């Protein structure tokens, strides 16, 4: 259960792109969207709901 | 030589003609290009970690 929890709770959000091609006429602002990386601290780990 | 070849100018010619013949037939199969390979070899590593 713990293994599975950590696997669902300590992942990278893959993240797309705002104004990705193909885009609609206009667009104007093209910027990458960065999501969350992964847990780093020992705490972040002690967290994670089981 | 020289003295040898001065009284043997056919022989003289023939050493010249062989050299020319050899070097001639070579011009027929040499690679041609602007410059020789004068650039440092580089090897490239690529991966994409998506997003
Ligand atoms: C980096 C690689 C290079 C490889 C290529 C090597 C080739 C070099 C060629 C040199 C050979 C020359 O050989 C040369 O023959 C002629 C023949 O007339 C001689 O010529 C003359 O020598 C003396 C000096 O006045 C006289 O006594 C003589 O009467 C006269 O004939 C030379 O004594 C000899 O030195």
């Amino acid at each position: 259960d713990v293994s599975s929890a950590i696997q669902a709770q300590n992942v990278q959000i893959s993240s797309g792109q705002l104004g990705g091609l193909p885009a609609v006429k206009g667009q104007q602002l093209n910027a990458t969207i960065i999501g969350k990386t992964r847990l780093q601290t020992a705490e972040q780990f002690e967290n994670i709901l089981l | 030589m020289s003295k040898f070849f001065i009284d043997r100018p056919i022989f003289a010619w023939v050493i010249a003609l062989v050299i020319m013949l050899a070097g001639g037939l070579s011009i027929l199969s040499l690679p041609v290009n602007q410059y020789p390979a004068i650039a440092p070899p580089a090897i490239a590593v690529q991966v994409s970690y998506p997003g």
